RNA sequence: UCGGUUUCAAGCCGAUGGAAGUUUGAGGCAAUAACAGGUCUGUGAUGCCCUUAGACGUUCUGGGCCGCACGCGCGCUACACUGACGGAGCCAGCGAGUCUAACCUUGGCCGAGAGGUCUUGGUAAUCUUGUGAAACUCCGUCGUGCUGGGGAUAGAGCAUUGUAAUUAUUGCUCUUCAACGAGGAAUUCCUAGUAAGCGCAAGUCAUCAGCUUGCGUUGAUUACGUCCCUGCCCUUUGUACACACC
């Protein structure tokens, strides 16, 4: 797994060589020793072999000596620290360390920047490791995807975490002082919050999306003030999203709505008076 | 200004500017450790 | 501790034998415990 | 009052009668016995009480026995109980009877979790 | 058993000891509604007041309510021994009591303010608790 | 044994008979070539730092290991009416148990209970013990109402183990009755005396489980298929990219 600490053991040179193996494994399968010696743009065996010893000791690389075929294998940690080094260069992350959100294809940590403003890190682990090209590649494409979806969600006004950065399969996002529908006990204006959560699914099917899974743990609720009680309805849902043209968009949309109403019925004992928005009205709305 | 430092000048490669807002209130039991006093006037906002 | 190898750990304190599991597995055949099933 | 009796009557009552008026815990704690060391301590205590300037506070006595139940003989005493690191001067009141000394000497500082600022700078540095 | 039918008579919602009691539940679980009295205590009290509990709470006279309130304030004189009581062997007075519905909370505050005025671990942890959790 | 199948060759598969016929089903034993894997309190004028006011040694108190916005996980108890409560029926197996000590304990008295007290059998296929276990059976109360489901949290008392129970060991009595109306993405385990439900015993054990391993009690649904994914292989084949050209 992820041990961010170890990254502050590496120098300019160890990152240089690790980068060289990153350019050399995306060109050839198993990068041999001379490939790393010649591509790294280094001086001698001194710097490169010392660097590789560091990376191999700190589990960023694996030595594959296949019947005279000497080569190397970049582990997930290597990719992690290269994205993280790219972000250290792009002045986006400065410290890491507090795990809230252990997803299947996503790990969520708590990070910080130069200024001290708290943020969140969603790295993507497809298959967690028997590394081929597809695991790393599709994790990279996964976070690309989710960051682009996220950027289009922040751009169009939706209350969705502002995407700051997409370092490969890793994504830096805004920390949101919120609480999920489980941890929430009661609200001062439950009908307004329902109106909000329905108007949102309306505008989402107006954009062309149907976030198939709109449950209780999905919806975060950020509090801005304690005297006046200001709420904000954050929603984490992107790879489970289903476009408005798919054959099955109907019961997905109406499952979202039925879940909104069923939770608002149980936890806050507030049933909706206006009829729930069907798929058809939103099929014309887009 | 090295006088305006709570930690060693190394801010380029180190931790983050930790802020220690000190809310010191005085407990009036006669003779009492700093611990009990640390557990009598604790406020949260 | 295990009265064989200076070990606080592994102790089978049962029946007053007090051998850690590692040494007791070795001395098992000399004690009387044999492999049947 | 401790069992519905005047404070002076109880104060001037032996430990056996205080055992006669006590909950089960105290009666069993004392019927099983007590060590010889507090016999010195309980003298130290009274020594202070007997060298005290009138109408003020008597001399403080530092204690380590957090397991000693408060018995009427020690009421009005200023006692510096050991928490494990520091002493705490607590003056014995009529209300403290039956209780262990350690309850008046917390063993730890509270857990202040409501500080996200110092939590965003207690992170692992990535540099 | 016996299908016996009474035209009216029963009331829907009654009140005893300044507390609300609802009359169609059995008398045990109609008296359980209040604080200070549970299933087992209302059971024993309604075995002491010689009231038939198999007969519901809509079939009870005020003469039985006066006996019930009577046994509420004298549980040691109707032979309900001290094991059965909430607040037995009090330190303040040295007696045994069974506290009622509005008095249990006052006794609770008396207890926690006893531990706070003494300054025990329970008091400090309790107050710092409520304070910091609420804030 | 009979019949399919196979060069009608070693075998496979179905049926029948059989205590038992997937190899009736589980696991230990080698030689082999790979190990900087653990320590021996093994040894040799062997290379290191010093050499000793260092506490790596002792002790003595009292605090810790639980401290709580939360993340993660194994679980225990639950959302009831194939159910809870109250009455009666009453059926196991695997164990274990005391000496120069106090272990497993019948029975008689006291007690609401927890427990106490006076005795006793057994070093045990002989005594506890038929371990009169629970789920379960039957006769009643409740009636779908967070209810009499659930028993969190919290109050006061009473006892036990322990030198010592406060941050509450545990047990017992009364009271408080929180969340939880079959649970999202997802995921674990299982083919017959097996899953599941149910308790008991033994290890930790001075007090305890919700820990573990066995045991017996009650006892289903669904396959007896496939390579769909998961892997594990073993073939065939092209080839190091034999580091081909950009
Ligand atoms: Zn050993």
């Amino acid at each position: 797994k992820l041990d961010t600490s170890h990254m502050r053991y590496l120098t300019t040179d160890d990152f240089r060589v690790l980068q060289a193996v990153e350019q050399g494994s995306r060109s050839h399968e198993v990068v041999p020793t001379p490939l790393i010696h010649q591509i790294s743009g280094m001086r001698s065996q001194s710097g490169t072999n010392r660097a590789i010893s560091d990376l191999a000791k700190l589990s960023l690389i694996s030595k594959m000596r296949n019947v005279k075929y000497d080569g190397y294998r970049l582990t997930y940690n290597g990719i992690d620290y290269l994205a993280l080094k790219t972000m250290l260069n792009r002045d986006t992350v400065y410290s890491v360390g507090n795990t809230i959100g252990v997803g299947k294809e996503s790990d969520i940590y708590k990070v910080s920047d130069k200024n001290g403003n708290p943020r969140v890190m969603k790295i993507h682990r497809l298959g967690r490791s028997n590394q081929g090209a597809n695991w790393m590649h599709l994790s990279r494409l996964a976070a690309n995807k989710e960051y682009q979806f996220m950027s289009m969600l922040y751009s169009k006004g939706f209350k969705v975490p502002e995407p700051f950065d997409n370092s490969r399969h890793i994504v830096v996002m805004e920390l949101i002082e919120g609480y999920p529908m489980r941890r929430l006990r009661k609200h001062k204006n439950i009908p307004k919050l329902y109106s909000d959560l329905m108007c949102f699914i309306v505008d989402l099917a107006n954009s062309g999306l149907i976030h198939c899974d709109f449950n209780e743990f999905n919806i975060m609720i950020k509090d801005k003030l304690e005297d006046e009680n200001d709420c904000g309805f954050v929603v984490i849902d992107f790879p489970q999203c289903i476009s408005i043209q798919h054959q099955d968009a109907d019961y997905y949309f109406q499952r979202d709505v039925d879940c909104i109403r069923r939770f608002f019925k149980k936890k806050l004992k507030y049933e909706p008076k206006p009829d729930s928005s069907m798929l058809d009205t939103e099929g014309f709305g887009d | 200004e090295y006088d305006g430092l709570t930690t060693a000048r190394y801010d380029d490669h180190g931790f983050l500017p930790g802020r220690e807002q000190t809310s010191k209130k005085a407990a009036v039991p006669k003779g009492t450790s700093d611990y009990q006093a640390k557990w009598y006037l604790d406020d949260v906002i | 501790q295990c009265r064989v190898c200076s070990s606080h750990t592994g102790l089978i304190r049962k029946y007053g034998l007090n051998i850690c599991r590692q040494c007791f597995r070795e001395k098992a055949n000399d004690i009387g415990f044999n492999k049947f099933r | 009052s401790y069992r519905g009796v005047d404070l002076e009557k109880l104060l001037e009552m032996s430990t056996e009668d205080f055992v006669k008026l006590a909950p089960a815990r105290v009666r069993r704690r004392f019927a099983r016995g007590m060590t010889s060391k507090p016999a010195g301590f309980m003298k130290k205590l009274r020594a202070a009480k007997l060298a005290a300037p009138e109408n003020e506070k008597p001399a403080p006595v530092r204690t380590h026995m957090r397991n000693m139940i408060i018995v009427p003989e020690m009421i009005g005493s200023v006692v510096g109980i050991y928490n494990g690191k520091a002493f705490n001067q607590v003056e014995i009141r009529p209300e403290m009877l039956g209780h262990y000394l350690g309850e008046f000497s917390i063993t730890y500082t509270p857990v202040r979790h409501g500080r996200a600022g110092a939590t965003t700078s207690r992170f692992i540095p990535l540099k | 058993s016996l299908v016996v039918q009474e035209q009216g008579s029963f009331q829907h919602i009654l009140r005893l000891l300044n507390t609300n009691v609802d009359g169609n539940i059995k008398i045990v679980y109609a008296l359980t509604t209040i604080k200070g009295v549970g299933r087992r205590y209302s059971n024993l009290v309604c075995k002491k007041a010689d009231v038939d509990l198999h007969k519901r709470a809509g079939e009870l006279t005020q003469e039985e309510l006066e006996r019930i309130v009577q046994i509420m304030q004298n549980p040691t004189h109707y032979k309900i021994p001290a094991w059965f009581l909430n607040r037995q062997n009090d330190i303040t007075d040295g007696k045994d009591y069974h506290t009622l519905a509005n008095n249990v909370e006052s006794k609770l505050r008396d207890d926690l303010e006893r531990l706070k005025k003494i300054r025990a671990h329970r008091g400090i942890r309790h107050f710092w608790g409520l304070r910091v959790r609420g804030q």
